[PDB]
RNA sequence: AUCGAGAGGA
DNA sequence: CGCTCTGCTCCTTCTCCCATCCTCTCGATGGCTATGAGATCAACTAG
DNA sequence: CTAGTTGATCTCATATCAGGAGAAGGAGCAGAGCG
């Protein structure tokens, strides 16, 4: 059942949630992908502070 | 802090290189004058790397020390490795 | 009151202005910014006298701008409660009398003025005159006043003055 | 006196949601009973109809 | 139910009316014999009765 | 302190029925019992009645900021689901700090 | 739309 | 010689935590919380 | 200017089981000084 066309998804400034003005959840909601705690830790290890700020501040909910 | 004696490394860190290149590329993209000559480069990142190789980026890195003081290094004063 | 004070400001600068001449651009931008400006706390700034120091310009991360903190000597004008100043009369009216103190224009109501100085709209120049008609306060006259109240509107100060106190009259 | 909605709506709700118990006790009730039949392939349907469940709790790591 | 095909999953449970002697390592009792008792035609939940031995000391 | 509408948005459903947040329902209970206690202290009420009202107000405020109090009954709502208090909004995973910051 | 639950993927 | 002040142990609460990201379906959710008389007032709609 | 009508706004009034692990309090108590 797992065809790629039912899984491919992309986002660039779509809809946002009401409570926290962050991207929605899911392909069906045209949502954004979660940049989670482990991604934050990985980018902290990388030392990429501006990319980390872009992902956790500017690309989510400025 | 005595600029005659700066205790930090004379090398540019990988993070300093990254942020200096990004900053200067944004400055070039916002129509700042270029310090080096240009053959056909139109990408700000390429121009910034050419300026760094030429040692002609007009930026000062203010490295903070844990005690609270700081040391100002010109991008031309640091040793660029990569 | 004329004064000479050192003041602090910080101004952003676009990357286009880096150029071979940079300090001059920050200087002239400061001038074009705070020349003729007005603030209620430091009063009105007549002009900027001399630029003392130009701090290190810090590049804001994520933004091409650079903020320069500038220290500059500028001369201000601040009216005060209880201060006496000579003013120039500009308009006479039945609602009150309008006199200009430098950039500010202050209005004095007939209630604050002593009752001796009558209205006189029938005179060819609108003027204030007493029973004896000795003192004459009309347009363009030079008269002393005491500044009682200050009010700031749209960052612009407008004062109010009184002529009741003794020795406050025509120059 | 007989309000038939008790038995009808109770059985219908319990089979519809899977929360096995009274509708008011929606948290004391144990879910996962009465799942939607899998109709993706005949083997999935047969296996779902022959499915057993050990309600030990997935959280348990024993 | 409401046009939706619902399948009841068989649910496992410990058998009733049988005595099961276990021994919990971390407990005040050395051995515990439990019996989840339930009348033939169910009318109440399973009434569990335990008969335990207190741990030595 | 009753938070603003952003913290407890009233989301509109497919139709016109505006559904209120759990915080708003809880604040409704708090205001109800607060007004009830205010009138019962102002007008005729027994001491034990006022005591019961104060106990219920305490329960409502506590379950507004923290619903999982041991022993006490969980603040309920329609459909038999407990309300999500301010503590569960940011308690752990999928809360504000870990789930949104 | 929300919430919950369930079924799944790596 | 009877009281105090420990401070050790056993039990008891009590409270916190339990991988990451992702897809889909399915059921419930309702929440509804009036009414009108009087006075006030400010704007037209006429005079 | 003068009434008069018409909305809006607001006040008022009517009713009766296969967790775990650690941290904190409390209690029982053995014992040491010591009044």
């Amino acid at each position: 059942k797992h065809m790629v066309d039912d899984k491919i998804h992309s986002r660039a400034r779509g809809p946002i949630q009401i409570l926290n003005r962050q991207p929605m959840e899911g392909r069906s909601r045209d949502g954004g992908l979660r940049f989670g705690e482990m991604e934050r830790d990985c980018q902290i290890a990388h030392g990429a502070a501006q990319f980390l700020r872009e992902r956790l501040f500017e690309a989510s909910d400025p | 802090q005595a600029n005659q004696k700066r205790i930090t490394t004379p090398y540019m860190t990988k993070y300093e290189r990254a942020r200096v290149l990004g900053t200067r590329a944004l400055q070039i993209a916002m129509c700042a004058p270029v310090m080096v000559e240009l053959e056909g480069e139109t990408d700000p990142l390429l121009i910034a790397m050419k300026e760094l190789k030429a040692r002609k980026i007009p930026i000062i890195i203010r490295r903070y020390l844990p005690d609270g003081s700081y040391e100002d290094w010109g991008v031309d004063e640091l040793i660029i490795s990569d | 009151m004329f004064y000479h004070i050192s003041l602090e400001h910080e101004i952003l600068l676009h990357p286009r202005y880096f150029g071979p001449n940079l300090l001059n651009t920050v200087k002239q931008k400061l001038f074009t910014e705070v020349e003729g400006t007005c603030t209620g706390k430091y009063g009105f700034v007549i002009a900027v006298t001399t630029i003392d120091n130009i701090g290190a310009g810090v590049i804001q991360p994520g933004r091409g701008f650079v903020l320069y903190p500038v220290k500059y000597k500028a001369i201000v004008f601040r009216p005060f409660k209880g201060e006496v100043v000579d003013a120039v009369v500009t308009q006479v009216n039945k609602v009150g009398l309008f006199t200009e103190i430098g950039p500010m224009s202050c209005f004095i109501s007939r209630h604050s003025i002593p009752s001796e100085m009558e209205f006189d709209p029938n005179s060819n120049p609108p003027c204030y005159k007493t029973m004896d008609e000795d003192i004459v306060i009309q347009q363009d006259d030079e008269i002393r006043l005491k500044i009682v109240g200050t009010r700031v509107d749209k960052n612009d100060i407008f004062a109010i003055g009184s002529l009741m106190d003794d020795y406050l009259g025509l120059v | 006196a007989i309000k038939t909605r008790i038995i009808s709506d109770g059985l219908k709700y319990s089979l519809a949601t899977g929360n096995w118990g009274d509708q008011k006790k929606a948290h004391q009730a144990r879910a996962g009973v009465s799942q939607v039949l899998n109709r993706l392939t005949f083997a999935s349907t047969l296996s779902h109809l022959r499915r057993l469940n050990s309600p030990i709790g997935r959280d348990g790591k024993l | 139910i409401n046009g939706s095909e619902k399948v009841l999953i068989a649910q496992e449970k410990m058998a009733t009316n049988t005595v099961y002697v276990f021994a919990k390592k971390d407990s005040k009792y050395a051995y515990t014999g439990e019996c989840r008792s339930c009348l033939e035609n169910s009318s109440r939940p399973t009434s569990t009765i335990w008969v335990s031995m207190l741990a030595r000391g | 302190p009753v938070p603003p509408l952003s913290v407890r948005p009233a989301v509109v459903m497919q139709g016109s029925a505006r559904n209120q947040d759990d915080l708003t329902h809880k604040l409704a209970d708090i205001v109800k019992i607060n007004n009830q206690l205010r009138r019962n202290e102002q007008n005729g009420a027994a001491a034990h009645v006022i005591a019961e009202d104060v106990k219920l107000l305490q329960f409502h405020v506590a379950t507004m900021v923290d619903n999982e109090l041991p022993g006490l009954p969980r603040a309920m709502q329609k459909s038999g689901r407990p309300l999500k208090s301010l503590k569960q909004r940011l308690k752990g995973k999928e809360g504000r700090v870990r789930g949104n910051l």
